[PDB]
DNA sequence: GAGAGAAGCGCCAAACACA
DNA sequence: ACTGTGTTTGGCGCTTCTCTC
DNA sequence: GAGAGAAGCGCCAAACACA
DNA sequence: ACTGTGTTTGGCGCTTCTCTC
């Protein structure tokens, strides 16, 4: 078409609008290597300028923009996941997804978002979609994942309850009904991000929380792919209140591996952590039992 | 050039896919070169570990002080021609400069990190250290990667292999499970706190009156909001089409007109 | 009549006001006289800044210092970035290329890799082995006008911040070694110490998101070309030479014929605005 | 701690306070520092203003400038009243009390008889010739700091206009003789020349009605001593020295003593404000 | 002190009276000394005399360049050791600037006054000479003067002595008929002219914003008028008591507040 | 009393008045050299006291400040004069007198003086009283007399014709009636600055005043004491309009002394400016008449 | 019970030195 | 291309504090 | 006939040099 | 007492001018 940058602004949202639409055409590598790659380049220059046009001009987004971009959004990002195959493979049209990951982090991020526009255009069905897509292989879209539900659970109010029920709902599929799973540690380091600003008194549904979801799974045999994200969701929560640190004892000294693994090393690691918090307080009351337990 | 770049560099075959050659020139470069053919810590600059290295060259022997990250292996290497407490000490200032202040440090035993020396100079830092007795893998890609140097050229003094090595490692080498270099790993902003029942406001930056560098007027063109900041300069949009950067000496803070 | 009264005494403008002439004749007069205009050291004209970065590894600055300490001169090789402000500093016992270029090289292992450096036209930036070890890297090593030292203000207040660091240090343990005291210099410059504007320190804008793209740019610049009265930046002078025309004018300096051989470049510091000669 | 952070690393205010400290709590070690004031050349003193005359012919300020014409080193005497800006200059071969006395002499006939005369000093000022030539005619002689050239920064501002003249006048006429140029430029600063700002020459002022009456002065002044960072005018260092307590203070300089036998005058652009060690 | 000033000056009894010394005292200081016991033109600056005198002395000849005012006796003398064309001109410049460029200028016939460069010189200036061939009583007081210094004391470079006494012909003795001195008379500012059918109104000088010095503050307080200007300085009174000098550099110009 | 400075605002006026009426008491030097000195001293004082305040603060002049020191200097200034004695005496009380005419000099030409308030304080019997006091002997007297009469006569509208009536009368007086006169040269500046500010076209009672007070002047046998002043009058009023020089040159062909004299010599002069001007405009109606009369 | 002094804190223009 | 810049510092307006009639 | 360009003129803050 | 200051200069607001639809 032409460049965003050399129009009126009478109709320069127009354009605007026309050459999102451009980029809603699908291109397939996994298909086969060679197709399209005149319309492929067309589309990365497209998404390159729209990129960088956005976060260079201040009152761009206006109501008919909020839908169709997020739709351009769902029409990319939102769709069957590849194959499980257990170095992991790298997702074939890397450079396209992550153009429109960053294309939609900016338009998240800008200061002329405004959160009450989205409300009814951004739902629970958009937010369970996105998070069905955190089991994807590939490293950086899980990074990039991440960085954006950050952003999206920060920057929205009612979204919030809705997204912990559906973390607990996963986490109880992951320990209980399906054992495969690639995103534990993302999640936790947003977990973890959300126990930070946390207030005081503790409400009672976090407690079960940690209880349910939070010190079960530790069972799981491979803990060792997200064992530090995991130790410092804990290391997050307890500062809070240490009245109810006893109860995450009592699990600790029951889900320990009472035969010889390598495992027990990272367990020892956690414990040293509560230990180098917990010694103030005058916490002796499971001293004793711990002591005996270690012994072992 | 990805040729170049490895002849000089000899980095990964995945360092040269992130530039202009594609995975199939990145594998026949690496194939045709004859020369080439768990985490504790929790957090960066949390625990690191501290090794004292003896590096073999053909005529006189090299210390090399070094610091790694327990948490993105970053690498901190100092060279040295003896081992006293006074260089364990340096090395681990330069070490600071480099990454920063760790909370926790672990090294072995021996006569360097038991005088009352280094435990005098961790105190003053705030740096608490615990000592044990039995990463070495580091190590080792550090010692390959200076042979390697070494064999493409013998007439180095020592200092460029290391700096070079040191780059390699951290800038330039990719890892293979989060596909991300050392120094992005380790330097990458954590995500911030989310405050509960209160939503997470942008934050607004001041605006400021500008003039156009290079002609002389005195005059303050309107209160405007500007897009990014840096170490002196500032972005203004001049108009509704165009961003420049803008000296602080030429910008005045304003207040919002309301 | 003005004219001859200033032709006999170069008086000023309201004193040949009052013996009878309007506000604009007596400033055609002044503004036309030659000598009143070498002769007088004031002029008004704009002024120049360093070229900067678009993005962090992008634009970098070096310079030499000397620093004096337990009867040793040592020299300290400091390369700073334009954007982010971050330093790297070595400290050397004599000044060489082969020198110059392990400063290079530790400043890369150290920040990264840039693309356009600039420094000063030192004796130690113009040699065979520098270039050769710049174009190693695919690295545009470019010079400054000699003898201009404000050219590259931003290294030289690297130079003072830092010099005044390792003063502080050195005026309370004057037995502390030299590398401790730089190495703690450089923790404290780039990452305790906050730029006083932004109020972020160096390291938090060098290692920021990478992610804003690099805005584009317009090198037209302007196709006229004025009268100047220039003066050598190397040897100060009492007053203006010239005038002469110039071949052609940038964003901070001018291309000045200083003899009917050879021209050069001139800041916009050492020049002055001329009267047409047609 | 910010205090042993500070006493590690001497960082800035910020630096404390992302650490845990209010803003005074910094601001206050910051200013409590010893080492980190010394070693800081920035300051804020209030600026000092030379003595006005409060008629004509009350106070006058003299120096001596050189002049290179005709492969020939002139000296100009050069005495400039500090109320009107009156010049009366003298040319003469070399610097002799003699050749001093015989300018004031020829300033007197030109001008007026003066009360006060203030000059640096130089090393015609101080002799015994001079001193009986200006009690003779009950003038009272007083000296500067030395090494100080800005508190006569009237008459050496003379000398350059003077200068700019002479040299402007010679541009055009290299043949000219000296004693013609400087009796022209004597002749255009004083009747000719108007002042930027009262918009009246030198000569209207000068011999302006005398009926305006002398404004009563207060000689009181301020009470109390502080201590004092100084920095001695004849040689420039790169730190502060002290801090000491001055023996007394007055508008425009304060008396530090230096050494534990004799004391000296400081100007307000060497001293730096301290803490109170109690 | 009237008794070494006169002793050092000889002045007249009359210029005594002016100082702390009244009628009495000045006629006994005159009389117990040994050494002691019509106008052309219309306006000063106006016509000239140019005279050249010859000095005697012991061992030697002076030559005496002198200029006089016919309208107030100003005398403006310049000593020479020749007499040339150059020389004249010379004089003639040092005259202007003591006093100013006259509009008519007259003197006597002779080798100097009737060449080219004369006439030259005197064409730039816009200064009409004219000749003629036959004031002479200023000369003689001047020879007198002269003479009484040298007898005083024989050791004066003849140019301290020469300075003096055109101090005191100038600044000192005062004139017997319209009681003025020769400077006083000729440097009177004029009467300023009065237009008809229109009144003379009051010259309004302009405020000013105005800063205390010694006290390093940043606030401009109240505009305010200025009593007095001067080079440098301006009286600005600070209170309802006091008035104090202000230099430019802390002053600013201001409008009337209306 | 008490320093004027010294003193609250409020009555600060108050002891304006006060010492102002201090000085209204006379003291004469000529009945005897040494009759209360130190009263003379504190007048003195008191006079150098008023006169640098006055010129030092605004708004001080007030509606009954105007009166009073007028009639102070009407109680000192207009006086008998001293009996005539033909180096001329000086007059004994001169230093009051001259603190005296500085203080009224400041107090016409301050900028809080109002020419509005004085209209019905000063008339024309003060200006009769001021005039006739020009005849003093004292050369210093009459300087400041005319430097006061200068700024009165610009300062007032309405004493302008009433002036010149009173100038004309007086001139009359001198040249037909009494020949004793002493302040010839003083009111002939005062009417030159006068004559720089007439306009064009010229009027007619400007040429009765230069045909009869001004041309025949030239008879008086004591013209030596004034000539320059006198001169300059006719040099500054001819510039206005060169039609009405020819009775000017008739006037003076006629009183030309037809007799050797020493006189001669300051007509010659007059003629030499009148010469310098009369050359352009082709004025040669009257220069053969001219001609003829000065080869004789 | 309430309003004037007192401690806190963000901001800035003139100075200084980098050979 | 070519081109001066970042930190220190008392004074001051705005704001939030508490001892006193 | 009328309102937008064009010449006139008073003012000022940043620069420079006085060894 | 002791103590930095006066001139030059393009840019710009305010004002008074005249050629053009
Ligand atoms: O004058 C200098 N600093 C002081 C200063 C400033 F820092 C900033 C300003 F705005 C003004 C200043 F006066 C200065 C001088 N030289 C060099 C510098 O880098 C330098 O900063 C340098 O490298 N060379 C080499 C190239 C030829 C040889 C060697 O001499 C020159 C000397
Ligand atoms: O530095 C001088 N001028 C430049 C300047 C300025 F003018 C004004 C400023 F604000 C700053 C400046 F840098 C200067 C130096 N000296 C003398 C001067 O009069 C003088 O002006 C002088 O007479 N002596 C004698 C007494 C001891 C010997 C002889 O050395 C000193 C040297
Ligand atoms: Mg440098
Ligand atoms: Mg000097
Ligand atoms: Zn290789
Ligand atoms: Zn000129
Ligand atoms: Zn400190
Ligand atoms: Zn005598």
């Amino acid at each position: 078409l032409l460049h965003i940058r050399d129009v009126p602004p009478a109709d320069q949202e127009k354009l605007f609008i026309q050459k999102l639409r451009q980029c809603c055409v699908l291109f397939d590598f996994v298909s086969d290597p060679l197709s399209d790659l005149k319309w492929k380049e067309v589309k990365r220059a497209a998404l390159s300028e729209m990129v960088e046009y956005i976060t260079h001009n201040r009152n761009v987004i206006t109501e008919p923009i909020y839908p169709e971009v997020v739709h351009m959004f769902a029409v990319n990002m939102f769709r069957t996941l590849p194959p499980s195959s257990n170095e992991p493979t790298l997702e074939a049209a890397w450079p396209h997804l992550q153009l429109v990951y960053e294309f939609f982090l900016r338009f998240l991020e800008s200061p002329d978002f405004q959160p009450n526009i989205a409300k009814k255009y951004i739902d629970q069905k958009f937010v369970l979609q996105l998070l069905e897509l955190f089991d994807s292989e590939d490293p950086r879209e899980r990074d990039f994942l991440k960085t954006t539900l950050h952003r999206i659970y920060g920057k929205f109010l009612g979204l919030r309850a809705y997204i912990r029920k559906q973390i607990n709902n996963i986490f109880y599929r992951f320990i209980y009904e399906t054992e495969h799973h690639n995103g534990i540690a993302e999640l936790l380091e947003i977990l973890g991000s959300i126990i930070n600003g946390f207030a005081l008194p503790l409400k009672e549904e976090h407690k079960i929380f940690l209880l349910k979801v939070l010190l079960p799974l530790h069972k799981v045999k491979s803990l060792s792919v997200y064992h530090p994200q995991l130790a410092y969701c804990v290391v997050q929560f307890l500062e809070k209140d240490s009245t109810l640190t006893e109860p995450v004892v009592m699990a600790l000294l029951k889900y320990w591996p009472k035969t010889h693994s390598p495992k027990e090393v990272m367990f020892l690691n956690e414990l040293e952590e509560i230990l180098d918090v917990i010694e103030p307080s005058e916490f002796v009351k499971i001293m004793e039992p711990l002591f005996r337990q270690l012994a072992k | 050039s990805p040729a170049k770049l490895h002849s000089f560099t000899h980095c990964g075959q995945a360092a040269l896919t992130l530039h202009g050659a594609t995975t199939t020139e990145a594998l026949n470069i690496l194939h045709s070169c004859h020369a080439c053919r768990i985490r504790r810590g929790l957090l960066p600059n949390h625990i690191w570990q501290g090794d004292i290295t003896h590096f073999k060259y053909k005529n006189t022997l090299y210390r090399l002080h070094v610091w790694v990250d327990t948490f993105s292996g970053s690498v901190s290497a100092t060279h040295k021609k003896r081992e006293t407490s006074s260089e364990a000490i340096s090395s681990l200032l330069h070490a600071i400069a480099h990454l920063g202040r760790p909370s926790h440090i672990n090294t072995d035993n021996g006569p360097a990190y038991a005088s009352q020396e280094f435990q005098h100079a961790c105190t003053s830092l705030a740096i608490r250290h615990t000592t044990h007795i039995p990463v070495e893998r580091t190590n080792g890609i550090l010692k390959t990667l200076l042979y390697k140097y070494f064999s493409d050229n013998p007439n180095l003094p020592m200092d460029n292999a290391l700096s070079v090595a040191l780059w390699t490692i951290n800038h330039l080498n990719v890892l293979t499970h989060c596909q991300k270099t050392r120094w992005q790993l380790h330097h990458s902003p954590r995500l911030p706190p989310i405050p509960e029942e209160k939503p997470v406001t942008t934050s607004k930056t001041h605006w400021y009156y500008f003039k156009i560098p290079g002609l002389n007027s005195r005059q303050w063109k309107g209160p405007q909001r500007a897009l990014q900041e840096a170490a002196g300069a500032a972005l203004i949009p001049v108009s509704d089409t165009a961003a420049q950067w803008i000296p602080w000496k030429l910008l005045k803070r304003a207040v919002c007109p309301r």
